[PDB]
RNA sequence: AGUAUGGGAGAGGAUGGUAGAAUUCCAGGUGUAGCGGUGAAAUGCGUAGAGAUCUGGAGGAAUACCGAUGGCGAAGGCAGCCAUCUGGCCUAAUACUGACGCUGAGGUACGAAAGCAUGGGGAGCAAACAGGAUUAGAUACCCUGGUAGUCCAUGCCGUAAACGAUGUCUACUAGCCGUUGGGGCCUUUGAGGCUUUAGUGGCGCAGCUAACGCGAUAAGUAGACCGCCUGGGGAGUACGGUC
């Protein structure tokens, strides 16, 4: 983050820029994961499902 | 309904004062289609209130109505098995309708001999700032203020 | 790749200090592995920050 | 809850039957109490003046305070059997509905 | 009594509650407020409205020293992250910058178990 | 089928050391009312200074991003970084042995997690257990605490939906598109396009199948050997015997 406000920078626009920077960084998403313990079986299942979805999206793209 | 947008009907202005607001008030007072008795009641009340202080009856009525109109209300929202009373703004038509209904009900529950007398008493009380309609306005503000937190 | 080529290593690091994925960098897997190893070694030697 | 039980010409009804039905039905459904305001049971014999394995039809319909009225039917060879089957089915139905509505 | 030219805002936002702490540099505290403290008990405790109300009260309380510049440090998830900072500016403060301080474990301790609600 | 010599990739295995993030506990600076939790609550924590915030110590456990239809291993299974010891695999040419092979009743070795014996450690999590809620009832789901255990050393235990539910080895039989590790060729604008091989994926002709579906990673066409089935229960049970 470490976003520095400009001399004429509105506070609302600065907040918007901070939100965009945080969204790109993705630090907020990582926090939600630590709320629960994900077991290895569930983790592997979700990763394989995501891989299948990505490959399907790719195929649809060049198709 | 699930479809369509029903248009509003037109209420003709009253004979004496040519006021659509006063005609709507007479319609609120009216029972069993006895609009002639409704007009008699309303006009007797207006004469009685005019007697106390010399002002335009129409102006007095609209001023008291503005005094009694609501600001904010909640509409119950059922999510997660809870009431979730959510404050919201209300359209001018609803504002006027609730104001008129409160005035008429408070007059009905007052304790004078005739409906005209007790309606005039309610108008005077609302003008002063202490009445049953004023109390319902206060209560709705109080509750929508307690629940301001939600959107 | 070397842990001493700090400029090249920093070309593939975000502001937070995290290693940028091969998907968006466009690097080969072989290059990415060595890049990560060099980044870790430089982090240990403090040539580049771990975080922030 | 008020109980209104009726039969047909074949079945034959008596105030003794009324008292017994009221007592048993209240005893079984005593838990709900205020949740429910009205019961109406009905008894028939279908092919009146003949016989069969079931040959008798019991019904019970109950009004729960709030939700809409709910009905249950049963067929059995005897009045007692019909009543017991209908009671069991009502109990199951009310339990399911109350669990659903929570 | 003590006069400080510059300040630091700490906004600890959680699903349940939001806390705003105005401090000076080196960590010594000046003022603090909480959504539950400014009324708003229950599910409404997490509403962003309570967040900005708490920010308003805390900033007004801390304005006594007259500091005109501060930097915002925002921690945790939950509503109020933006409402509190907007209220900070609304109070009359000038925010130097806004930054995030969320603690991210590098696969350390084991999180709790699922809620099979 | 195997041996010698050059290179290459890799969370393959054992031992030791070390880095940062975060959690908990303990002291101190500022400071004065809530914190925490839930569908809503309550239990609980805090005016004997809680929560938030800054600084300084103790110890434990696991290694964010990289990270992937990625990689390695007979299987079970392997994730920071460095050093030591160590097995297998891929790839090229030359030179050697001359069928030295496949399978394998018994037997023997390895074998997730839980559990057991002895001695250590204990941050977080959490069987049992206690309280608070919900409920007609709650011996549960939810909340607040919490012991064994989870961790280390040396042994035992022989079990899993230990699963592509698909034994190992060998030869042959349309094509199209990915990705990983090597080999070769041609353009070049310092990157590309075609080929062979060993893995890992998505489609699909013929063929097979009750169907679904499989389809050069066969469930196709053939051969060698082993294990196993004979209606659902009683029943992986009783008796005897081994551990
Ligand atoms: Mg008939
Ligand atoms: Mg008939
Ligand atoms: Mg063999
Ligand atoms: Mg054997
Ligand atoms: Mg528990
Ligand atoms: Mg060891
Ligand atoms: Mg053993
Ligand atoms: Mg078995
Ligand atoms: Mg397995
Ligand atoms: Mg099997
Ligand atoms: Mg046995």
């Amino acid at each position: 983050p470490q976003v520095k406000l400009k001399e004429g920078e509105p506070v609302d626009v600065a907040i918007r820029r901070f939100k965009r920077s945080c969204e790109k960084a993705g630090v907020l998403a990582d926090v939600r994961k630590r709320e629960f313990y994900e077991k290895p079986t569930q983790e592997r299942k979700r990763k394989k499902a995501a891989a299948v979805k990505r490959y399907q999206k790719k195929l649809a793209r060049e198709s | 309904p699930r479809r369509r947008v029903v248009a509003a009907r037109e209420i003709l202005p009253d004979p004496k004062f040519s006021s659509q607001t006063i005609a709507k008030f007479m319609n609120h007072v009216m029972q069993d289609g006895k609009k002639s008795i409704a007009e008699s009641i309303v006009y007797g009340a207006l004469e009685r209130v005019q007697e106390k202080n010399k002002v335009d009856p129409v102006e007095f009525f609209e001023t008291t109505l503005e005094k009694v109109r609501p600001m904010v209300e909640v509409k119950a929202r059922r999510v997660g098995g809870a009431t979730y009373q959510v404050p919201m703004e209300v359209r001018p038509s609803r504002r006027t309708a609730l104001a008129m209904r409160w005035l008429v009900d408070a007059a009905a529950k007052r304790s004078e001999k005739t409906m005209a007398l007790r309606l005039a008493g309610e108008l005077l009380d609302a003008a002063e700032g202490k009445g049953a309609a004023i109390k319902k306005r206060e209560d709705v503000h109080r509750m929508a203020e307690a629940n301001k937190a939600f959107s | 790749i070397d842990y001493k080529d700090i400029d090249t290593l920093k070309q593939y690091i975000t502001e937070n200090g995290k290693i940028v994925p091969s998907r968006i960098t466009g690097t080969k897997a072989r290059y990415q592995r060595q890049l990560a190893l060099a980044i870790k070694q430089a982090r240990y030697l403090s040539l580049i920050p771990y975080t922030d | 809850m008020n109980i209104e039980i009726r039969t047909d010409k074949n079945i034959h009804n008596s105030e003794r039957l009324i008292t017994y039905v009221r007592a048993e039905l209240t005893q079984e459904f005593q838990r709900h109490s205020e949740r429910i305001t009205h019961f109406s049971v009905h008894f028939s014999d279908e092919n009146g003046d003949k016989g069969g394995d079931k040959d008798i039809h019991c019904m019970i319909e109950a009004r729960p305070s709030g939700l809409k009225p709910v009905a249950v039917h049963h067929k059995a060879g005897n009045i007692d059997a019909s009543i017991h089957g209908a009671i069991e089915k009502l109990k199951r139905s009310l339990e399911h509905t109350f669990e659903k509505k929570e | 009594t003590r006069t400080v030219s510059e300040g630091v805002a700490h906004i600890h936002a959680s699903f349940n509650n939001t806390i705003v702490t105005i401090t000076d540099r080196q960590g010594n505290a000046l003022a603090w407020a909480t959504s539950g403290g400014q009324g708003f008990r229950g599910s409404r405790k997490s509403t962003p409205f309570a967040a900005q109300v708490a920010a308003e009260v805390a900033g007004k309380a801390a304005l006594d020293y007259g500091l005109k510049n501060l930097d915002v440090l925002v921690k945790g998830p939950g509503p109020g992250r933006e409402s509190a900072v907007r209220a900070l500016g609304a109070v009359g403060y000038k925010i130097n910058s806004i930054t995030d301080v969320t603690p991210i474990p590098h696969n350390g301790c084991r999180p709790p178990k699922k809620r099979r609600v």
